């Protein structure tokens, strides 16, 4: 939902004002990436045990 | 481009590729008079520190109330109708007061504007027709007429009018931004290059943490920047020796 | 300028395939060895 | 032999409007965005060989 | 093609040996240049010798 | 409603231009050079004529 999916294309782009509100994008995607991640490994982790 | 004699109008406006010079905002704080400033893809505080590739000056002159209309999703008589800017504008629009030249006595009709447009026409795009408008059902036949108005009028210059009726000029900035290779960049001092151990670099304004080393890898020359699965640039190319 | 040819045959406009031609660069960035 | 020598991008293809012409006269590839007055057939011929 | 009014062109030129119909192959276009043309383009013609 | 703790004004006076550059994350003569926000500034900014 960012303007770029590289984290280091808005450090050298956008103001901390106005990189909170992109970053804290990138930061909610990546979590939820590995809220994704944890979720696929504990159920595969049920199939094996 | 900020300090000429005389601009152009706002359906004809001159557009001067700026290309490999160094993009220096402290000299025109010498002689300034910038009423807004507003970057609306980028910030004003990175602009010594990142460096644009193809930076294209829009100067041209309009009225002083019209100013706000230059934004991208705006509309007006110079938004709407003959120069509008994209949705994805990264870009600075920079706008200031010109009372003291632009603003005759008698009248400063040289700067026209388009008031009358069929359609709504692509961003970033010029119109020097001088064709008459059909405003009605009936055919004009290129003559003035009734429903027939001739589509280029001009606003009254005059120092003793309202200050939202006196011409501001305006020069507005775009550029292709970390993808392309850059021939402009301004007045911060290179360091040296090191190899092989683990540096804070800053290639073409894009500042990150990384180790440089040697690579196979041989860019096009279009080509400046490699990245990788994850999208974060894997590799750059050095812009003062191949 | 103004004066046209005369030679000119009157033919229909018949239709080509294309295997998988239209491909560009979209941007100026480099890529290896990737499927983007 | 070298046949293809450009274009004309227009809107309405006339004098009222504004038109690019990317053309090559042998010597310099020519890009202009002029009003021109368009021809109904542009060419540039080889002559008495 | 012209898109908010930025002309990108990508040319690409290769060596063939063909009678007929274009060939069954590939070719990565590369871009030349950039043109700030700034109009409308609805029809075009094409040059030829 | 909200009352403050450690309320500091800021008087001073610049050119009517260089109003809007009295904000967290801008430059100018007055923003970049002497008179710089923080880019965690929670604050208001109050000017006249």
């Amino acid at each position: 939902g960012a303007i770029s999916s590289v984290l280091n294309d808005i450090l050298s782009r956008l103001d901390p004002p106005e990189a909170e509100v992109q970053i804290d994008r990138l930061i909610t995607g990546r979590l939820q990436s590995l809220q994704t991640y944890v979720t696929q490994q504990l159920i595969r982790a049920a199939e094996i045990r | 481009v900020f300090n000429a004699t005389r601009f152009a109008s706002v359906y004809a406006w001159n557009r001067k590729r700026i290309s490999n010079c160094v993009a220096d905002y402290s000299v025109l704080y010498n002689s300034a008079s910038f009423s807004t400033f507003k970057c609306y893809g980028v910030s004003p505080t990175k602009l010594n520190d990142l460096c644009f590739t193809n930076v294209y000056a829009d100067s041209f002159v309009i009225r002083g109330d019209e100013v706000r209309q230059i934004a991208p999703g705006q509309t007006g008589k110079i938004a709407d109708y003959n120069y509008k800017l994209p949705d994805d504008f990264t870009g600075c629009v920079i706008a200031w007061n010109s009372n003291n030249l632009d603003s005759k006595v008698g009248g400063n009709y040289n700067y026209l504007y388009r008031l009358f447009r069929k359609s709504n026409l692509k961003p970033f795009e010029r119109d020097i027709s001088t064709e008459i408008y059909q405003a009605g059902s009936t055919p004009c036949n290129g003559v003035e007429g009734f429903n027939c108005y001739f589509p280029l009028q001009s606003y009254g210059f005059q120092p003793t009018n309202g200050v939202g009726y006196q011409p501001y000029r305006v020069v507005v900035l775009s550029f292709e931004l970390l993808h392309a290779p850059a021939t402009v960049c301004g007045p911060k001092k290179s360091t040296n290059l090191v190899k092989n151990k683990c540096v804070n670099f800053n290639f073409n304004g894009l500042t990150g943490t990384g180790v440089l080393t040697e690579s196979n890898k041989k860019f096009l020359p279009f080509q400046q920047f490699g990245r990788d699965i994850a999208d974060t640039t894997d590799a750059v190319r050095d812009p003062q020796t191949l | 300028q103004c004066v046209n040819l005369t030679t000119r045959t009157q033919l229909p406009p018949a239709y080509t395939n294309s295997f998988t031609r239209g491909v560009y660069y979209p941007d100026k960035v480099f890529r290896s060895s990737v499927l983007h | 032999s070298n046949i293809i020598r450009g274009w004309i991008f227009g809107t309405t293809l006339d004098s009222k409007t504004q038109s690019l012409l990317i053309v090559n006269n042998a010597t310099n590839v020519v890009i202009k965005v002029c009003e021109f007055q368009f021809c109904n057939d542009p060419f540039l011929g080889v002559y008495y060989h | 093609k012209n898109i908010d009014g930025y002309f990108k062109i990508y040319s690409k030129h290769t060596p063939i040996n063909l009678v007929r119909d274009l060939p069954q192959g590939f070719s990565a276009l590369e871009p030349l240049v950039d043109l700030p043309i700034g109009i409308n383009i609805t029809r075009f013609q094409t040059l030829l010798a």
